[PDB]
């Protein structure tokens, strides 16, 4: 039950420095590589993220890409690089430059041959493949354009393996680059028909994660990405950890998606709380879910309470028992009947892990599918069309060799998509 | 004089977990297998060391590792310890057919191993949730296979029905839809079990605002082993299984009996107690010791049988019988007049070291065939009729090779299913 | 009473270790040859010391002087310890004759001196790889000369035989196809032996996932001593080897028996334990256990027999024959109704310091003949004709004078020994 | 089981000087001869390599060859250089100059009657010789010149023992001479006749090794036939010491040719790391086999990927499990049998050696026969070609009394060659 970790771009090598930080100290591993931990938990599940080497030695199940070295080198010259071995490091120079069509097309798929080079090393070391995660942002040149063209790849190579993604959705807030939602359209484009799901993740929503409800002033990408990791990690630990309702990914993809084409989740946090509130917040079920309920705590920018949720997990971590898990869960249902769909009677899965987070005693997750999702796409297509009207740009990537009907083709489809949650919706 | 017990899914192995536990509570037995002196579920070597005869199946490591790493890994053995790897998703297809498939080789010839290793074999019992892949799927390859080899042995399922309204899985129905219909071509008999019932229960009866499945599962347990160790043992009307599948259906399809239990009392109710046979039994006709999310009102009645523990006679039992009849509400079906198998034995309750039940000196279970028992079929009609109309979900099967006239088909069987209790109930 | 075991070939040699390491299990031999109190396999001088009746043959020093500088140095003389200097290459034509022809006289003689030195020669039994070399040519040539002069002894061969999966070396095959018929027309009995099936033996049965050639040997070894060292020692029915020559042989050409083994337990396994006399022949029957790769399924079974120690009874061993009677699946051909010899030797089955099977109170052996082994020489049968299509590494054999014909002739005798199992499973 | 050695040739000599090293080392040889190891393997095996002198002596048994004393005498001059005696350096004053017809034909052949006198004498004093090996480049003067005057008349004197010699095959990046690919043409032409087998050795690729696969950066000529001597020990000395599957090299031999004409071989070493490596890899089998499969480690410039496999040769040193590696074997070929024979099931060859390495825990080294090999013979056959036509350089040669009709001899027979690799390639 193997698990590979892809972290690609600027924004993947950022976000997984954090996710691998954690996982580290969930088991207790030292940064130069050795298990010191206590707990069975500990030791037993690494192997889905490391692998054991003499020595006690463990080693990320991972592969940092780029086309510059410059993140992945400041990550390897501070805390943790000494737990990456020089074979995750597989990087080209010069970059993209944020250019899709260079990174996927073009020069970055040279890359690409020798990261799924490695990628394949690391598949035959594996016993039980359970699937792959790649972590880039949607309108990156590597991070999406290189990223698209591994997950094209890598599903080809394993179909039956999981294909997720978490991908950063560009903010209104912050452009880079002009282009940035003409690469975002043409990766989705490929990453709806080649991946089996993708977690969606908006900056914006974030910060205001960050200070809204955390109050806390100065939100890094560190801290913003730590806060992401937190429920990366919700997910996947419980995964590999012992539970009551343990629910695989797969498990769990299947009950969430009842239709191919639909398979965006809406990650939310649920003990989110300001230190301020450590003070005077009792911590209970019903507390968690008054948080994972409120819109205010998604990460992204969508409003469930406009949308219709066609699934929503609810990942919890601790003992807990299952009368109040069961009847909260419920009780949601119970008040807001009218946000979610129509045609699944129960359409909150729960997923208790039994295994307490570390330090806190109960911690949980909102994992949801709904509609409301549309709204960033839309937020998309709205940009490309001015953009793509006055082929702003574009002649850069025309150099590259992209066509006006490709990227028609790439709207097309992502009218396609939109359409399909209005299908849904109502 | 053996039988065997199979756990299947999780749920499966979790009550096991509670029902191992309960099966060295009746004797004393410890970890290393020292007990003396009741092979019906344990098998002894030359050693002194008593072995459960069970198996359990896990498709994913993760629970049986907790068995492994648990109390009682001196009791148990390998053999009976199946791991798989890789995950049957949830879905029916796959544990049934593309992963349990390639591990029900395996599970088999254990099964069929520990038969000839048994003396006098009775029969099995299974113990598996309707809803899952594993539980459901797998069980449902399982048992089709079991009643090719042990075609006249008794089959027996403890199944546990969703309740209506938790859920945790949106194929729950999806997967119970095609379980059921092959459950019942090859049980003798499948009990219902409801959560939500038990929940209530627990809550209610027991005192308890916080339980989980290793409480709840103890209660269900205790209820087991007072309808099937209890049985073996010897009693005042020692009465067998295989004499309750004569006496407990009357029809050819016959059967889904409902058990209830009712001394369910809190430590602190208990003191204040006395529950006579007369007064335990009235509880046992009560809708909140159902078990399963139903209400006997509205649906006839057609076997009721009574197992007991310790403190009993006859005539009281005659008496209490008596004051049933009185109190009828009962709806019995004109099929049967009277029909009503007490079984009593002598061996007293049992009460387990982190329990919450007191201890009581009498025990009575009650076994039905009502009809009401339609009535959940129905709930769960709707919802898989529902998905269908979306054909949600439905890839996941797709995918794995599943037509869709097999949904319709076995929703059709459902239907089927409740014309059985139509029938029965109807006619008169 | 006393019989020479020879060991020829590295893979011989390797056995061999296990083998007198192995009888000084039996009786608690010290390397100084201190023994009290068994002169089957060894001799005794005035010293109070004794010595092995056995011969070694490698024509390379290299695994000798791991003898000679090994535990039992002791015990062992140069008379027995034969080593050559070079090297027979990986081919038939050099171990037959180049460089075998040299050192053959000299092995020869000191068999015949030992035979001189035994008192009742029963016969010999060798140990070789069926592709070497040394063990193939060498140890033909060696059969033939043996043939002459001693000719009415008994000979039995222990063979190893290719995994078809697994080799390491090309021209395996194509010295394997010479060996076996030279082997067949001197031989009186050979077994084969699959290392890939002992392998999954050691990992599925003994639990061990780093199997070396010293436990596979162990393993053989432990089989090999219950069929012959038990044999002579006695029992509650004490069966000769001769009598297994007579017993074991329905035809002239006969004769290739397969044993299996089936108390083969992991001490953790054998906590659990209580393998009776039934339980273990049922394992016998098991494609598991078989020591070859072969599948008894499918091939026609001939004489069996079944070689006890320990605690054994005749009548439960006969209900153990009888469920194997009812349990079949066993394809006896109708020539021969009911041979089943038994024998029984109630000494207890031993256990090596060293190993890593459980100590067991009684084992089991089976012998058998079936034609489901000419599957094995087919597969061999069409690695032969491919290289011999492109007459790779022929090369290495005619410039030591070999003849074409000579190995399209050594396959025609293949096919004849193919034929044998046609023979005897067509006919009823 | 004695072998001897010939170094010839600049190179021979240079690569020799590692070579001797390092089995000085394996057996706790002093640079002056006297033996202070602890091992019995140390001691014992000897024979093969060292003469024992008294007083605890043991000398080489080899001979350096060439017709200047230059590199020998810095080999003399520097450590190491006390073990050999005097009677090994047999050289000359002037030399060839890089020419074979001088070398072969005219002059080096007089210095090689005392050479060949020298052999004998060592074969007098042998007790049982295994056979011979030669250490040479195949483009040079006296290394191939002198030494394939020295094979041709060795096998004359000894048909019966094992011929071998490795040689260095020229790349592409490294002339010297013109006709360096003309010198090996014509060696090539005596050397496939006159030997059992012959390993090829490029130069480039064991650059690639030593950056690419090793990360080092400077490459000297001892460091890469440092590379290649542990190839060259991988080899005997599993051959001299006890082991599992002796291979001794006759015997592999044996194996490995399916046709009398093609004795070419493919080594490669396993446990290559690069020193960052040793913090974070795990050394198994499997390991060991991805890095002896991975065509990146080949020590000449030939793609197993495009060429097929004859034979396999996989040398094990160390306590490694039967199953382990036979099933690893095994899953090799399970993998990728299209790069195999067809009509040899088992193309691998196991040669498990008990014997651990010192310092490493498991060691291996493939060997292998592959037709990929013919592509280093046509980069030869290519530039002659441009050569002959035009005789350039062919006039200094033609002074020494070369024949155009005996390089177009030795052409056809390099076309030959060639061909034979297409005949069983496919
Ligand atoms: C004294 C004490 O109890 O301190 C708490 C604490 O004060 C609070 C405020 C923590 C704190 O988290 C943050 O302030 C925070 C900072 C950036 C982004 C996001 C969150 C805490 O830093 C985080 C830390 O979390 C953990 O230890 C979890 O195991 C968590 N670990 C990490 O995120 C992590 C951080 C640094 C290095 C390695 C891992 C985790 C969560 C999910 C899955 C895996 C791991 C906890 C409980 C605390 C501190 C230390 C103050 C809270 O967050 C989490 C994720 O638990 C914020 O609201 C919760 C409530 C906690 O009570
Ligand atoms: C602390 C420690 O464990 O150091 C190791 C070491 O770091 C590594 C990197 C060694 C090191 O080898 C090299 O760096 C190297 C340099 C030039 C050319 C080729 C290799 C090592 O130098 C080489 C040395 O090898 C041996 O000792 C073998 O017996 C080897 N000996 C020689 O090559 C040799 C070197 C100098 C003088 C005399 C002999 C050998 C291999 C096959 C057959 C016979 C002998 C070893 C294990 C190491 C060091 C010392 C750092 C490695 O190489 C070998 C041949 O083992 C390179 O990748 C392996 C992995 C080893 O772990
Ligand atoms: N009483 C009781 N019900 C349980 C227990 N565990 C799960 N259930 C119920 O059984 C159903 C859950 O089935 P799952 O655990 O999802 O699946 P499974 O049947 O084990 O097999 P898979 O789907 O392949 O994992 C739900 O309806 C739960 O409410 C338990 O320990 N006790
Ligand atoms: N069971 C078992 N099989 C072995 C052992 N050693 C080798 N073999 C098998 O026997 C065959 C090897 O024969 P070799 O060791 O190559 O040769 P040999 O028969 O000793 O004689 P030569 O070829 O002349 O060296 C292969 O099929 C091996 O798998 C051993 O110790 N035990
Ligand atoms: N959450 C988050 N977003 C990031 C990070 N880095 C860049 N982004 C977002 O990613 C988009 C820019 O794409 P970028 O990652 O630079 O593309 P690439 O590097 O060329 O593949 C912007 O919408 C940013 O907000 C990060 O560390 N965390
Ligand atoms: N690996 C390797 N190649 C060498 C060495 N010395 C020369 N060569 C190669 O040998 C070829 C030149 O032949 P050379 O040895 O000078 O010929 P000779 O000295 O006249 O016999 C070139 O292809 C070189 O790369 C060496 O020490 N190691
Ligand atoms: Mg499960
Ligand atoms: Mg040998």
């Amino acid at each position: 039950r193997e698990i590979v970790h892809i972290q690609a771009g600027q924004c993947g090598n950022q976000i997984g420095a954090k996710f691998w930080e954690v996982i580290s100290d969930e088991h207790g591993i030292d940064p130069t590589g050795s298990y010191h931990g206590d707990s069975d938990l500990q030791l037993e599940r690494i192997n889905v993220y490391y692998n054991e080497a003499a020595g006690n030695k463990y080693v990320p199940r991972a592969i940092l890409v780029d086309l510059e070295p410059g993140t992945m080198d400041s990550v390897r010259s501070g805390p943790f690089g000494q737990i990456f071995r020089p074979d995750n490091f597989v990087f080209g120079q010069s970059g993209a430059g944020n250019n899709w069509a260079k990174g996927h097309y073009t020069e970055g798929a040279e890359l690409v041959d020798s990261v799924l080079d490695v990628v394949r090393k690391e598949s035959e070391s594996c016993d039980c493949l359970q699937g792959f995660q790649l972590t880039h942002s949607l309108g990156g040149g590597t991070g999406s354009g290189m990223g698209t063209l591994l997950i094209s790849k890598i599903r080809e190579e394993y179909p039956d393996r999981i294909m997720n993604t978490f991908s950063v959705v560009p903010s209104p807030k912050v452009s880079d680059t002009v282009v940035e939602p003409y690469n975002a359209t043409l990766s989705v484009h490929q990453l709806v028909e080649n991946t089996d799901e993708t977690y969606c993740i908006d900056n914006e929503a974030l910060y205001d994660i960050c200070f809204r409800t955390l109050k806390l002033t100065t939100p890094t990408y560190g801290d913003l990405n730590h806060l992401v990791s937190a429920t990366m990690s919700g997910v996947t630990t419980c995964l590999r950890f012992p539970g009551q309702l343990n629910a695989d990914l797969r498990k769990l993809a299947v009950n969430m998606v009842p239709f191919p084409r639909l398979h965006f989740f809406m990650p939310g946090f649920a003990p989110l709380t300001s230190r301020g509130s450590q003070q005077y917040r009792a911590l209970t079920v019903p507390e968690l879910t008054q948080q994972m309920f409120d819109a205010k705590n998604m990460m992204a920018a969508c409003d469930p309470r406009h949308g219709r949720y066609l699934t929503v997990a609810a990942v919890f971590r601790g003992r807990m028992s299952m009368k109040e898990v069961d009847e909260q869960m419920l009780n949601v249902q119970n008040k807001n009947s009218s946000y979610f769909v129509e045609w699944i009677p129960n359409n909150v899965k729960t997923a208790v892990c039994d295994i307490p987070p570390r330090g806190l005693k109960m911690s949980a997750t909102f994992i949801g599918n709904s509609t409301a999702i549309q709204e960033l796409f839309k937020r998309i297509s709205e940009q490309f069309t001015a953009m793509f009207r006055r082929k702003a740009f574009l002649h850069w990537y025309t150099g590259e060799g992209m066509d006006e009907m490709e990227f028609t083709e790439a709207e097309s489809n992502m009218n396609d998509l939109v359409s399909e949650y209005q299908q849904y919706q109502d | 004089r053996e039988c065997i017990s199979i756990h299947v899914g999780q749920a499966g192995v979790q009550i096991g977990n509670a029902c191992w536990e309960l099966y060295c509570l009746e004797h004393g037995i410890q970890p290393d297998g020292q007990m003396p002196s009741f092979n019906t579920f344990f098998s002894e070597t030359g050693a002194g060391k008593h072995v459960p005869r069970a198996v359990f199946v896990d498709l994913e490591p993760t629970v049986i590792d907790e068995v492994r790493t648990g109390t009682y890994r001196q009791l148990f053995h390998p053999e009976q310890l199946i791991t798989g790897k890789e995950d049957a998703a949830n879905n029916y297809a796959r544990g049934h057919y593309t992963i349990g498939k390639e591990i029900i080789d395996l599970v088999l010839d254990r099964i069929r191993k520990l038969a000839d290793q048994c003396t006098g074999l009775q029969g099995f019992s299974v113990f598996h949730s309707f809803g899952g892949g594993t539980g459901s799927g797998f069980t449902s390859l399982l048992m089709e296979r079991l009643s090719v080899d042990y075609g006249k042995k008794s089959k027996l399922e403890f199944s546990i029905y969703p309740a209506p309204q938790v859920s945790t899985a949106v194929v729950e129905p999806y997967n119970s839809i095609l379980t059921t219909h092959t459950t019942l071509e090859h049980s003798d008999c499948a009990f219902m079990v409801d959560n939500e019932a038990i929940y209530d229960i627990c809550r209610r009866n027991l005192d308890i605002e916080r339980p989980t499945y290793t409480n709840l599962n103890r209660l269900i347990g205790q209820i087991v082993s007072s309808i099937t160790a209890s049985l073996r043992f010897d009693g005042a009307l020692n009465v067998d299984l295989t004499e309750f599948q004569t006496n407990l259906v009357p029809y050819p399809r016959g059967h889904f009996p409902l058990a209830t239990y009712a001394p369910v009392i809190s430590a602190e109710k208990a003191y204040h107690e006395q529950l006579s046979v007369a007064e335990i039994t009235n509880a046992c006709f009560e809708p909140a010791n159902q078990m399963v999310k139903c209400d006997p009102r509205h649906g006839k009645y057609m076997a009721c049988c009574l197992l007991y523990r310790g403190d009993v006679v006859p005539k009281d039992v005659n008496a209490a019988i008596a004051t049933i009849k009185t109190k009828r509400t009962i709806q019995f079906v004109d099929w049967c007049p009277t029909g009503f198998k007490v079984g009593i034995n002598y061996e007293p309750p049992t009460v387990v070291p982190g329990g919450d039940l007191a201890k009581v000196q009498r025990a009575v279970c009650m076994l039905s065939n009502t009809t009401a028992i339609a009535e959940a079929w129905a709930r769960l009609d709707h919802k898989f009729d529902l998905m269908y109309a979306k054909r949600a979900f439905v890839h996941w099967y797709v995918g794995e090779g599943m037509e869709e006239g097999e949904f319709s088909e076995a929703r059709e069987d459902m239907a089927a299913l409740e014309k059985d209790y139509e029938e029965v109930g109807v006619d008169s």
